[PDB]
RNA sequence: CUCUUAUCUUUAAUCAGUGAAAUUGACCUUUCAGUGAAGAGGCUGAAAUAUAAUAAUAAGACGAGAAGACCCUAUGGAGCUUA
RNA sequence: CCUCAUUGGAUCAGGACAUCCCAAUGGUGUAGAAGCUAUUAAUGGUUCGUUUGCAACGAUUAAAGUCCUACGUGAUCUGAGUUCAGACCGGAGCAAUCCAGGUCGGUUUCUAUCUAUUUACGAUUUCUCCCAGUACGAAAGGACAAGAGAAAUAGAGCCACCUUACAAAUAAGCGCUCUCAACUUAAUUUAUGAAUAAAAUCUAAAUAAAAUAUAUACGUACACCCUCUAACCUAGAGAAGGUUA
């Protein structure tokens, strides 16, 4: 849903000397808002991604002025954000009837001025619908997010046994007795830091930016996860999660979020769950300000215990904002 | 029809679910000799009407129910307030 | 099946046959590789 | 039989028709493969600068035996989604509309008198 | 009193006859021999109509805008109009009344000075300054030929001036206008656009008389007068038509106007027992006369484009 | 006009009387493909084919007519205007 | 130094296929649904208006194909244009006049001699219902084949009703009824199996099948050798044909 598109502006028609006059401005590319469904059409149908515009007609005898060129248009999903190849946001077609001069048609060739012809501008433009889910799932590897999504919905999520798995987030809409559908997407387990784009990186972390709220899975087994030798406690993991989120974007931390305890089935996990109750809330033996939303519910995905309880809390927060 | 039924629904999604369930049960529940019933108003987003052989069911949203006021017309056959406002006329020349 | 003037194999698995008066290159692994003369 | 350019009588209580206007509505299109329109056939009116869908509920042309021939070409206005524009119909409507293939239950609900 | 004119479901005003197409070809072929191009327009409509093709097709030559029919328009904010027109890229604009030769002298000096800045290339040696006038129908485009024909040459009318649109059909030959600068004018048929922008602009563009009224009916337009006339506050129709008091309903005012003018028709109405022909007051005739008074300026000065110009 | 219909009169048609006109190299006067100058009943190669009427249609015989149009020619005219 | 002049429509259509819809298929960045691309196929069909002088739009449709027939077709009809006799403006010329500049007005007739031609057929498309709100799909959304029912149009007929006439015993449509079989193939897909050690290979190898549109193998219709003074006829221009206790 983060495809890319190249375009080329029409070239300017060359003028006709001895008072023939100007040449038609080359055709320009205007991305035009239409039915939101067009995104599937754009990426798949008309696979050639180069949108080119007709160059303006050359000035003819009798001093005919140029035809002004033939424009080109891109139907796009509503709510799309138009960004440059470099990632700079040119604009967003948030509303309908929102055309954008993405590419510039070649300046009309004029013999009287300095330049006889002029070629049209061509560029790479990213047009992307990064998943705008109602809430998003952010967790470290082996958290259990895919398993959590597996049971709430019927999505057959890829289960990440090892890190760097489930690279593409899987969108799942959660049905409710109220007939309200809530879209939840599970991205892959993220590494510590990632401000330098290490490993998985923060490239997929733009998907969370779109999501209105954040869902935090907290694997109890992750507590004191030896790994190479970080041995991160869940308390540490949350602190790292808050810190890394702030570095990537300050607003991400401010955005509404919920907490989802995982892997509480084991009796030791229940003892750790009491430790989880201890960690955060009241001050502990700390090893900046950080945020605790307190929308934390104790559940175990593998046993499917307490899953129904969490569902309610999520909907309450959603209906609120 | 023998019986006229009007029932409100929470939302458009709920309306579709109720209509589909009734038709599914209708086919299952005997009616082997009896013919089939169409679902009308699918193009409409707030009012769906299904006409069985001897019963007619209209499912609509609260506002649509309030505007049309189907209950009043059939309860009060000729004394409905909206009907009362509809008078008769003739066509005389202007002088 | 594209009807082209010259038939050329595009992969190892592609093989050639002479059916119904014409030459075909048929590839089981990749059906895109099918050509008719 | 209703055709293109016929003059029609709106038999609703809807403001679009009810309001007295010097020009009656005229049919612009008949939704059939046959250009002719009979009872139960939709048509597109040109009513007060607006293009609006409508349904024929009676006409002056003779039909098959045991059906009612009206003295005016009667029509009801329906919204684009198909819901009737007006909420009441006090003029008799033939009962054939029930069994004709199409969606007529909504109009029948709004009609008190049947002939 | 109403709040906003209903525009839902109404269609756009498409006129675009064939002569407005064959004409556009001749105008293109005539670029050879045109030093400057003059756009005439209706002062009541500063920012509407305005066939975009003229800037596009005829943009090669330098341009000058002459807002005509200034007498029957409100120009209290003329200063404001210039400010925004400067933003549009129309540095030089002229207001002129053709019938009473208002400000028509100034046009030729500006055309002279305007041409001096430009280049002439192939025609640099010709001593005759030939310029060309274009615009939408019934803007005084043909009249402007005559007003300058007399103001300078003091000779007389040379182009057929008519009330209804479409009088001048094809691109004609040159018409001599002045002797000292030796300025000739090329008269061309009025072109509107292949596609007007909005239903309202098209509705306004019919008010001033730019498009044949029967293409709009003359009944979805009379209503527009009452709206804007009441909205703008010009309560003059009451006195002119001796109406009881201000109103905002066509069926009522046109009922009064029809009675005042003693005009009635025999109209077929369709009742429930069959068609009947009944004598009735002419709603159609009143709409025409109500329109024809407005356009004659006896109902007051108007600024149809208001709150669009200020901004 | 959608979308035509019925009736009566005229004409038509059959019987009786009278009796023209343009037109006509000769005709025992076919279809298809080819050839040819946009071109074929008649030429080349295939094919079709008892003989004569009566009443209908108008694709063709570059169908028939008129002092029609269009360009060019003549050391052919004529009307009109002049510097 | 400048330049510039046959074609619409109506009626009836014959044909090409370089296919617009309908039908059979290969591939896909084809999950379903929508699409894209290519092969095969000429089957029947391919709308009604507004402004228009060439386009410009509106509302529909399964689709509103592209071309050839001397604008296909004026001894079938019609509007322009070529283009004149009258008359105006604009621009020329001393004038007469003139302009490939505007505009308004404005008569082509034909009895058919020859050729040719004038008496059946075996249906196309669309929508709804069912399968089934299922298969599929995270949801959104949402099929195929199989099966039943409605219409529209075309073709062929009819008059019990209805309608319009003859202010007749009739004729019409706006009324009513009926419409189907495929032996024979193309793209394509299978099965068996050599050249070619395969437990390969659909085969311009020998073989076995399935699979568009077409069509006439196969059906229906027709089939009789036929008196005729005359009358009568739902038969007819004449002649022919039917009927006659
Ligand atoms: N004991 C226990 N095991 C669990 C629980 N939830 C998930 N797991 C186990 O965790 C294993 C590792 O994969 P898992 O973390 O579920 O996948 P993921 O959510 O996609 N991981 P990632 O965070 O990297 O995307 C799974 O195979 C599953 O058995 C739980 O509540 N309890
Ligand atoms: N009041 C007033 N009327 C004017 C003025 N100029 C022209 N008119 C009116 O406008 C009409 C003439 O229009 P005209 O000059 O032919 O303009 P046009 O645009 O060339 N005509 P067309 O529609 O054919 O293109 C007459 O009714 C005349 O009285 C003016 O300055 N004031
Ligand atoms: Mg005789
Ligand atoms: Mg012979
Ligand atoms: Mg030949
Ligand atoms: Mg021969
Ligand atoms: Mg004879
Ligand atoms: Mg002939
Ligand atoms: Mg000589
Ligand atoms: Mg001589
Ligand atoms: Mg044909
Ligand atoms: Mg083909
Ligand atoms: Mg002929
Ligand atoms: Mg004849
Ligand atoms: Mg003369
Ligand atoms: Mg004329
Ligand atoms: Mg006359
Ligand atoms: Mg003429
Ligand atoms: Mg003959
Ligand atoms: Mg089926
Ligand atoms: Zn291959």
């Amino acid at each position: 849903d983060n495809l890319r598109i190249f375009t080329k502006g029409g070239s300017g028609g060359m003028g006709y000397p001895r008072l023939g006059g100007e040449g038609g401005r080359g055709g320009d590319v205007w991305v035009v808002a239409h039915k939101n469904m067009t995104l599937k059409q754009l990426k798949n149908k008309y696979p050639q991604k180069r949108f080119v515009a007709g160059g303006g007609a050359n000035s003819r005898v009798s001093a005919l002025q140029g035809s002004k060129g033939k424009d080109c248009e891109v139907p796009a999903p509503v709510g799309i954000s138009v960004t440059d190849e470099n990632g700079q946001v040119l604009g967003e077609l948030n509303k309908e009837e929102d055309r954008v001069l993405v590419a510039k048609g070649g300046l009309g060739g004029k013999l009287h001025t300095n330049f006889l012809p002029l070629k049209g501008q061509k560029r790479i433009v990213h047009l992307d619908l990064k998943v705008i889910a109602d809430v998003g799932l952010v967790g470290f590897p082996n958290a259990g997010k895919s398993s959590l999504l597996s049971r709430v919905s019927h999505a057959t999520p890829v289960i990440a046994d090892y890190a760097f798995t489930t690279l593409r987030p899987e969108l799942g809409k959660i049905m409710y007795n109220d007939f309200k559908q809530i879209s939840v997407a599970d991205l892959p387990g993220l590494i510590e830091g990632a401000h330098m784009n290490k490993g998985m990186g923060h490239k997929f972390l733009k998907h969370l930016e779109r999501t209105r709220q954040l869902l935090f899975v907290v694997d109890i087994s992750g507590f004191q996860l030896s790994s190479v030798t970080p041995y991160r406690t869940a308390f540490e993991t949350i602190i790292l999660l808050t810190k890394e989120l702030e570095l990537y974007k300050e607003e991400l931390q401010t955005k509404p979020a919920l907490l989802a305890i995982n892997k509480m089935d084991l009796p030791d996990a229940q003892v750790k769950l009491q430790e989880l109750m201890k960690q955060l809330l009241s001050p502990e033996d700390f090893l900046e300000k950080a945020l605790e939303f307190q929308h934390i519910v104790p559940i175990s995905t593998v046993t499917g215990e307490g899953i129904a309880e969490l569902k309610s809390c999520i909907r309450k927060a959603l209906d609120e904002q | 029809t023998d019986y006229f039924v009007i029932g409100s629904g929470t939302s458009t999604r709920h309306l579709h679910a109720m209509v589909h369930y009734l038709v599914k049960m209708y086919k299952h529940l005997k009616c082997r000799s009896d013919p089939y019933v169409k679902i009308e108003g699918k193009d409409a987003d707030d009012w769906l009407c299904v006409d069985f052989g001897s019963m007619v069911i209209h499912l609509m949203l609260p506002e649509t129910r309030e505007t049309y006021e189907l209950e009043k017309l059939w309860t009060l056959r000729s004394f409905d307030d909206q009907l009362a406002q509809i008078a008769a006329e003739t066509l005389p020349e202007d002088f | 099946f594209k009807t082209k003037g010259v038939i050329k194999k595009r992969c190892k698995d592609c093989y050639k046959v002479k059916r119904r008066g014409r030459w075909f290159i048929l590839c089981k692994t990749n059906p895109k590789h099918k050509q008719r003369q | 039989a209703v055709q293109k350019m016929t003059r029609v009588r709106v038999v609703d209580n809807s403001a679009l028709g009810s309001t007295p206007y010097h020009r009656p509505p005229r049919c612009i299109h008949v939704y059939n493969k046959s250009g002719v329109g009979k009872v139960g056939d939709q048509i597109l009116l040109a009513i007060r600068g607006q293009k609006k869908k409508a349904l024929i509920v009676g006409h002056r042309m003779p039909g098959s035996r045991m059906t009612p021939k009206f003295d005016s070409n009667n029509v009801v206005l329906i919204e684009d989604n198909g819901n009737p524009v007006g909420t009441r119909i006090k003029i008799p409507i033939p009962t054939s509309l029930r069994r004709r293939e199409g969606e007529y239950s909504k109009v029948l609900a709004i009609a008190q008198n049947f002939v | 009193w109403r709040e906003c004119f209903p525009l839902q479901g109404h269609d756009v005003a498409r006129w675009f006859p064939g002569h407005m197409a064959k004409g556009l070809k001749k105008m293109q072929s005539s670029l050879k021999s045109v030093d400057c191009v003059i756009e005439v327009h209706d002062a009541r409509i500063p920012f509407s109509g305005r066939n975009p093709l003229f800037q596009e097709l005829l943009g090669l030559k330098p341009h000058l805008l002459v807002l005509n029919k200034m007498d029957l328009a409100d120009l209290t904010e003329q200063q404001k109009i210039v400010q925004r027109l400067e933003e549009k890229g129309l540095s030089n604009v002229l207001f002129t009344n053709c019938v009473k030769d208002e400000n028509i002298k100034q046009i030729v000096p500006k055309v002279m000075e305007l041409i001096r800045c430009s280049y002439r290339y192939h025609r640099a040696e010709t001593p005759e300054y030939c310029i060309m006038v274009v615009g939408v129908p019934n803007v005084g485009k043909s009249s402007l030929i005559n007003s300058l024909r007399r103001q300078h040459l003091r000779t007389g009318k040379a182009a057929r001036v008519g009330g209804e649109p479409g009088i001048t059909r094809a691109v004609t030959s040159r018409i001599q206008v002045c002797e000292r600068p030796l300025v000739f004018l090329l008269d061309t048929p009025g072109v509107l656009a292949p596609r007007i922008e909005s239903v309202e602009t098209g509705l306004k563009l019919a008010l001033c008389g730019t498009v044949l009224d029967h293409l709009v009916g003359e009944e979805t337009m009379a209503d527009y007068l009452l709206y804007t006339l009441n909205r703008h506050g010009l309560f003059g129709y009451v006195q002119h038509y001796a109406l009881a008091s201000a109103c905002d309903q066509i069926e009522w005012v046109l009922k009064n106007v029809a009675i005042k003018l003693r005009k009635t028709r025999k109209v077929k109405v369709l009742t429930g027992t069959g068609n009947v022909n009944v004598i009735q007051p002419d709603y159609a005739m009143a709409a025409r006369d109500f329109l024809r008074t407005f356009r004659s300026g006896l109902l007051g000065q108007v600024m149809l484009d208001r709150d669009i110009i200020p901004a």
